[PDB]
């Protein structure tokens, strides 16, 4: 380890002499208290260290020790059910050993070093292993955590620890070249974990919400952007997505949130229940929490820490949903760091490389073939919070250039008690065409046509808004009144979804397909009845209205019979009509 | 804030911190940064201004296992009434809502000149209701907001189309807006309990016809609707 | 126009005034349309009386 | 200006100084300042531009006991016709008023295209009035300014509501503004005495009702109001 002494202190900037051999962006311990800093410039025998925490009280001549490694995360058993800050320090153990305040220079381990894990070997002496292979398994809540050899490590197995209880520091496998492999390894957060091959967006990411799964789908391994306007129910929708998605592991990243909003996340999330097991949802999620008053380095590194953890869980063969609660706050942290570096800004004070960093974060998503030969995916749902909802902000423009879906959350819809408050007019998805074969194979060959028909009906309803504003709906022709009423039905019975209801919180693709079938069949029958001289108000009184309105709340296993009965009675109700 | 934290979390005090002018603080921060040869960020302010303001603001809150609390009311004058100025912008980024003073209300002789329409408390729902203030608080506030917005819009409409062309309910909203400004906002130096404020709000809502109160449940309407302003007001 | 911060604020105030004028004109249009729809029923009654 | 001061204050000459383009002077000043890395004002001009322009402009005037005088008429081209550009801004802050030309007036064939509203003379009050030009000069000037500004405002209103919707007072002010621009400002190369100019001004003011002339005292109105514009010509 390169060891030097402090030569100059100027705020968070420390110049350390005697540091020849220190590498750029290595983590350093500054002063007797061991404050963590990063090398950002090398000059002769000196190194420029940017200290994470406050440097008040430091004196010239205090030791500077280089760890020799860049910013990295420990990947191994013990991350699930854990809460970390932006640089992966366990907040609960920090509270245990320090109090209600976070003191400077506290040393904690990301993975617990005292807990014993039930090791089960899967390799034998003489076996040849490569990066990403499975050395063994360890139980962690409902999962079987696969211990992977690090991606850059290969060799022949010499000795394997038998089944038993060991800590993460115990060398379970040691290779012929003397390399010891433990239950965990470290990976730089700014280097993407290698994969064999990136797959195409063929399969959908099922969030359990009808509007998202049908109108604006995101592919497994895709990326979606959401806005967080106040009063839109963003937190309900985010935690509903966490509960009901088809992802095995959830990673939630809070980059520089408000103190009370971060408290809301940290209190509500442990109370969520996992429907797959009935236990706490926290048993399959990792929370990364940062408030606005934490060091800017941690707030900037939070998303990379989260995406690295997500990539590790993907490399174990799982499907991971990654949610970043505010990339706008992360961008603010990046802007502050660039300003501290005295870099010329681009547009509204942001560094010119803002789009490059956003792309480096978002492009780590995708369905891949892991180095171990299994299949895994990372799906990223990012959130943006412009100053006053003005999307023209460079962060939002940069995000929308690279994300495949945009779920426009609207406060006006939430004011009208339309939940989820997703404005279907401003939302879009680029994954529909790629996902169409999967829909035809897996739910119905008709499904894309039905989805386009429903979207066209919504567009026709939106095209009449100025007429309905100018004159009442009763002044509309029966054809226009029919599409207005069908748009109302579509909204209130397909688009709206109760996140707290016992059966309506989740909706499968087939149930949604049946609902659209019922709605479109009713619309076609009513359009025929209109040209049969039937007036609108007898159609609006049909019980099939209430039948379609109740289709949301019927359970999943009872839906097929309800759907066939409803189709039959919708066919019958219009035949008997005069 | 050091004194506030000490009191609240070592003696269980409920501490209210008032920071009288954060604009002066930010100008001092800019001057200090310039004096130390630092390159400024947006609009000449330090690039770390957001972090500094966060380290000030985020010292308030409630701690698990502690009876005390710290509440902050920062006060800042927007440099040109510009909400997009960096100081109010970053403050809104960090804080939970804002109370906006109205120059129009102030010049009309109303004190305190708080304008309810642009004001917002983001944590309000968590601190009101049954067992905290009263069960009808939230719905009353929503109804007041909607009725006041309706009244202020009808006030601009009446200038062009005249009072006689208005609907009867429009005239009711017009009278409600004036009474709301004169009695609810314009309280002077009075110290009003929450019960007195709710009573005045209900008396103001009673000027509207029953059933126009869409945001309020029928139980609360039956319990509190009907009373006149004359019976409970401080002065005519 | 000379680009200055004060001028920028003036233009933003003008934009706000224009938006409020649009809203006010829309409300006036709503009132006019209500009057027009009453008057059309009055006109149809008058036309029927003329036919008689 | 050294020559002008020498002549005026040593040989009692009345000197008129014309500086063709102070914009070109400020360009050279900016070149020197940028070569010297001076802390700039706005748009890259050196911070000491105000002081330098002051050392130039402040060399005019009259001196107690001496008979000569120095009168300065600098000329400067406002970049993009922007009055808030640093050069015209600092010049206006230093000089005793300015004569501002209007491109809109010029495009209409009016010469000299002097726009009176942005124009100013700080020393006007010292040289006009009873015993200097005429007793009604200042009041007539004030009334003309108010009436012309009213006409310009009504021109702005016309673009929104159309001319046919105007009242008779607004129409009278609009016609006053038009006739003012066409007859008072537009004079060509002819040399008008102050009496002729005041006669034209009173003829234009007679277009308005006698009660609208709030700026003018009633005795002056009785003396001069009522004359027709056709009597001067046509």
């Amino acid at each position: 380890m390169i060891q030097g002494v402090i030569q100059k202190i100027a705020g968070p900037a420390v110049i350390a002499k005697g540091m020849l051999g220190a590498r750029m962006y290595d983590i350093c311990k500054v002063g007797e208290e061991g404050l963590v800093g990063e090398i950002i410039r090398l000059d002769g025998d000196t190194a420029f260290v940017q200290v994470y925490e406050d440097t008040s009280g430091l004196k010239v001549g205090e030791p500077v020790v280089s760890t020799g490694l860049p910013l990295a995360v420990e990947l191994g058993p013990g991350m699930l059910n854990g809460i970390y800050d932006g640089i992966q320090r366990p907040l609960e153990r920090i509270r245990e050993k320090t109090g209600i305040y976070i003191t400077r220079g506290v040393v904690v381990h990301a993975l617990d070093r005292e807990k014993k894990w039930a090791w089960t070997p899967m390799v034998k002496p003489g076996d040849e292993v490569r990066g990403g292979m499975v050395l063994g398994t360890v139980p962690e809540f409902g999962f079987t955590h696969k211990i992977l050899v690090p991606p850059d490590v290969r060799g022949r197995v010499k000795e394997v620890k038998p089944a038993g209880e060991y800590t993460v520091e115990e060398p379970v496998v040691v290779l012929e070249d003397g390399t010891e492999l433990k239950m965990y390894h470290t990976w730089p957060v700014r280097r993407a974990r290698p994969v064999q091959r990136k797959l195409d967006p063929n399969t959908p990411f099922l969030t359990g919400m009808r509007i998202l799964d049908v109108l604006f789908p995101v592919a497994m391994g895709g990326t979606a952007a959401i806005p967080g306007p106040f009063g839109s129910g963003k937190t309900v929708t985010q935690q509903s997505l966490a509960k009901w998605s088809n992802a095995d592991v959830v990673v939630y990243v809070g980059c520089g949130e408000r103190g009370n909003e971060m408290t809301d996340v940290l209190v509500e999330f442990p109370e969520l229940t996992d429907p797959k097991t009935g236990g706490p949802l926290m048993h399959r999620t990792v929370l990364i929490a940062n408030t606005s008053n934490m060091p800017v380095a941690a707030r900037e590194a939070s998303i990379y820490v989260g995406v690295t953890i997500a990539e590790y869980f993907r490399d174990q063969g799982f499907s991971v949903a990654l949610m970043a609660d505010s990339t706008s706050r992360w961008a603010e942290a990046l802007r502050e760091i660039s300003s501290r570096l005295e870099e010329m800004p681009a547009e509204e004070g942001y560094p010119p490389y803002l789009a490059a960093r956003l792309a480096a974060f978002y492009e780590r998503a995708g369905k891949v073939i892991t180095l171990g030969g299994e299949e895994g995916a990372v799906t990223i749902v990012g959130a943006v919070s412009p100053p006053g909802g003005d999307m023209s902000e460079p962060v939002t423009q940069s995000t929308l250039r690279i994300v495949g879906a945009f779920w426009r959350l609207d406060a006006s819809l939430a004011f009208r008690r339309h939940f989820p408050a997703i404005n279907w007019n401003g939302s879009y998805s680029l994954f529909t065409s790629a996902l169409d074969p999967w829909y035809r194979e897996n739910v119905a060959e008709d499904y894309p046509e039905l989805r386009d028909a429903i979207s066209e009906l919504l567009q026709r309803e939106a095209g009449l808004q100025e007429i309905v504003q100018l004159v009442g709906p009763d002044a509309l022709q029966d054809a226009e009144r029919l599409v207005i009423e069908v748009g109302r039905i579509i909204r209130e019975d397909f688009l709206q979804q109760n996140a707290y209801h016992e059966v309506d919180a989740y909706c499968s693709m087939k149930k949604a397909y049946g609902i659209m079938k019922m709605i479109l069949a009713f619309y076609k029958e009513a359009e025929a009845a209109i040209k049969r001289g039937v007036s609108i108000d007898e159609i609006l009184q049909l019980p099939v209205l209430e039948r379609i309105g109740r289709a949301r709340y019927v359970s999943e296993e009872e839906f097929p019979a309800y759907f066939e009965e409803a189709m039959k009675e919708i066919q019958g109700a219009f035949k008997a009509l005069a | 804030l050091t004194v506030a934290e000490y009191l609240a979390f070592e003696h269980d005090y409920h501490v209210l911190v008032i920071l009288t002018d954060m604009t002066n603080y930010c100008e001092a921060l800019r001057e200090i940064g310039a004096a130390r040869e630092e390159i400024p960020g947006r609009r000449g302010y330090p690039g770390y201004m957001y972090t500094d303001l966060a380290t000030i603001y985020e010292r308030a809150g409630v701690v698990e296992g502690k009876k005390g609390s710290v509440t902050q009311i920062p006060i800042l004058s927007m440099p040109d009434d510009d909400r997009t100025h960096p100081i109010p912008d970053l403050t809104g980024y960090i804080t939970e809502g804002q109370i906006q003073l109205s120059r129009e209300l102030h010049r009309k002789g109303i004190y305190p000149p708080i304008d309810p329409l642009p004001s917002l408390s983001r944590l309000m729902n968590n601190g009101v209701g049954k067992g905290k203030t009263r069960e009808d608080h939230k719905q009353v506030s929503d109804q007041l907001y909607s009725a006041y917005a309706n009244g202020v819009d009808i006030r601009k409409l009446v200038a062009i189309i005249g009072e006689d062309a208005l609907t009867e309910n429009d005239r009711r909203y017009l009278q409600f807006a004036d009474a709301f400004e004169r009695f609810f906002i314009n309280q002077g130096q009075q110290n009003r309990s929450i019960e007195e404020s709710l009573q005045i709000a209900w008396a103001l809502l009673s000027m509207l016809p029953q059933g126009e109160l869409k945001r309020i449940s029928k139980d609360h309407i039956g319990k509190y609707y009907g009373q006149k302003l004359e019976e409970i007001w401080g002065a005519p | 126009v000379s680009p200055t911060r004060m001028n920028l604020l003036q233009r933003r105030g003008q934009l706000r005034l224009a938006q409020k004028g649009v809203d006010l004109l829309k409300k006036k249009r709503d009132a006019l349309v209500a009057e027009f729809f009453g008057l059309v029923r009055e006109a149809m009654e008058a036309r029927k009386a003329l036919d008689q």
